[PDB]
């Protein structure tokens, strides 16, 4: 489903994220918790207030995982295998929530990449995040 | 919740034939088998290792009975689901941390169980009335999330 | 996503459906149009009255395709290739509607297969219909 | 539709800066690019073959402007979106045969476009207020479906 042009677009956009990947992960989570409050049910052990270091730390982990996916875009099921296991068998997050975080990541990238977020790149990123979500929920059942 | 008189009568007439404890046990068990991520709330229930162990687990049946008994009593207040389930909505959000998508999955499984149980009596128009009801309940249980 | 035991469950269940596949397909569509009225927006060129020949004929085509998928469950993308193209390029049905038909097909089988519709078979059939839906929407984007 | 004082102020203040024409054309064009099955309603619009063809297509820009203009009129009646969009809801069901899931897709894309246009000004709490509004408008437009 990811064409050569899509892969090129994702690497170009994510490359521009660079060293801000962690910061953007945290912002995407905050957007998600405020816009889609039902997602908070998975984090009752967190302080979800703005600026929380628990949220910043988790955003860095999410972003780091996405960086790994980009780097292994042709071999994502393997690169994310342990993360697929963890979500399926321990965290057990309902698959609907991955669409909600994906949307909030897209909004975050749009707000920080004015020149890079063209319609073509937007479509490629949406496809990319849907593929990552598919991989992460592939072992649930 | 708005249902026509004809829809309301179809809901109540079939429900009069239900063994709430049996159907409750069956629906919660199939929920945990068919959508196994829903087991995340129930690790204290013991052995959920196989479909047979889930369906036969006494703690699963007992919770099934509690959940469907509340559903059942809600069927007597179809014009006021939101106010009927307000306190349970607050409980499920603030203390139990249950993603409301689970209410929707239970709704799908319950419809399947009623079809299995009633066969041809579960006609397309009867199903349509129950689809409104299970959507309405799930919406009422999600109402106080924040 | 479909394990060997899932495939075994689907083949036994579908074998039991046998010659009634076309009738059950027609019933699942009627259940869909009644329960999920927004799906009627895809059929404004049909007489959707109960028992209409268009609905019975369409039910039989849907059933036939599922029979084809059951017979080629280890190679479904190849088997449903032409149908994948047709939904992606011409019909362009929103992907959310495949979940609604899948649910109505499951309800139809429950209502007709009391002996066979055990919890485990239910799980396998749900998985099977989600995989079919995934294949039919795989070329959309 | 209920919004807090803080949510309503966020919506109205941002919308005062929107060029409905420019944003409407961008939001409809991206919808057709990012979810290209939506093009099924626009066969008579001409060339939609590439992103550059879509975004520069004049019929897309014009229709985008009409759609966000009517959306805009709904922001002036946030207390009663269902009554405001009833006539257009019937139109989209009975005459245009538009699957209401498309209203939700347009909602998602519009939020992305506001983020792209306004950048850091489109803060998490402002987004949250807009998500409530685009959900309310989609639900209002699907209300008279049958
Ligand atoms: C693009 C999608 C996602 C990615 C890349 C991702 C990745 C990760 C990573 C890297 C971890 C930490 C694992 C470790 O400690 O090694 C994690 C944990 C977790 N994830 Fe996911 N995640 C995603 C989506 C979601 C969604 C949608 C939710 C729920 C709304 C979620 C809920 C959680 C929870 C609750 C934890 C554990 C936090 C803790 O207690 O430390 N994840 N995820
Ligand atoms: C029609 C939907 C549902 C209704 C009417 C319902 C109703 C109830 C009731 C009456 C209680 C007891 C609260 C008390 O003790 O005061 C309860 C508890 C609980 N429910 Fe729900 N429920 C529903 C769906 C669900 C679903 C789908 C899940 C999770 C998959 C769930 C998880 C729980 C949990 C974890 C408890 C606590 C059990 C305990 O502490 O022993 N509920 N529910
Ligand atoms: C398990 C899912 C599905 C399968 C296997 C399936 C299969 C088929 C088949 C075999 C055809 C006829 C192709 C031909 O002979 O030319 C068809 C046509 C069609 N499908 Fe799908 N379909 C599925 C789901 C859906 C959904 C969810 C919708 C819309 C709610 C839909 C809408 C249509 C329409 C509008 C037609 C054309 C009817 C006509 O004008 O004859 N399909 N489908
Ligand atoms: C916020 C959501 C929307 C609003 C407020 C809206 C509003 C309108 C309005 C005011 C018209 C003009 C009708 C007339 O000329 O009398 C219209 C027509 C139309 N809309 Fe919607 N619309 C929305 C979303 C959508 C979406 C997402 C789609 C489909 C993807 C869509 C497809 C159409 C079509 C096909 C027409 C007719 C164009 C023609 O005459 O060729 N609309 N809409």
């Amino acid at each position: 489903m990811l064409s050569p042009a899509d892969k090129t677009n994702v690497k170009a956009a994510w490359g521009k994220v660079g060293a801000h990947a962690g910061e953007y992960g945290a912002e995407a989570l905050e957007r998600m918790f405020l816009s889609f409050p039902t997602t908070k049910t998975y984090f009752p052990h967190f302080d979800l207030s703005h600026g929380s270091a628990q949220v910043k730390g988790h955003g860095k982990k999410v972003a780091d995982a996405l960086t790994n996916a980009v780097a292994h875009v042709d071999d994502m099921p393997n690169a994310l295998s342990a993360l697929s296991d963890l979500h399926a068998h321990k965290l057990r997050v309902d698959p609907v929530n991955f669409k909600l975080l994906s949307h909030c990541l897209l909004v975050t990238l749009a707000a920080h990449l004015p020149a890079e977020f063209t319609p073509a790149v937007h479509a490629s990123l949406d496809k990319f995040l849907a593929s990552v979500s598919t991989v992460l929920t592939s072992k649930y059942r | 919740m708005h249902l026509t008189p004809e829809e309301k009568s179809a809901v109540t007439a079939l429900w009069g034939k239900v063994n709430v404890d049996e159907v409750g046990g069956e629906a919660l068990g199939r929920l945990l088998v068919v959508y196994p991520w829903t087991q995340r709330f129930f690790e204290s229930f013991g052995d959920l290792s196989t479909p047979d162990a889930v369906m036969g687990n006494p703690k699963v049946k007992a919770h099934g009975k509690k959940v469907l008994g509340a559903f059942s009593d809600g069927l007597a207040h179809l014009d006021n689901l939101k106010g009927t389930f307000a306190t349970l909505s607050e409980l499920h959000c603030d203390k139990l941390h249950v993603d409301p998508e689970n209410f929707r999955l239970l709704g799908k499984v319950l419809v399947c169980v009623l079809a299995h149980h009633f066969g041809k009596e579960f006609t397309p128009p009867v199903q349509a009335a129950y689809q409104k009801v299970v959507a309405g309940v799930a919406n009422a249980l999600a109402h106080k999330y924040h």
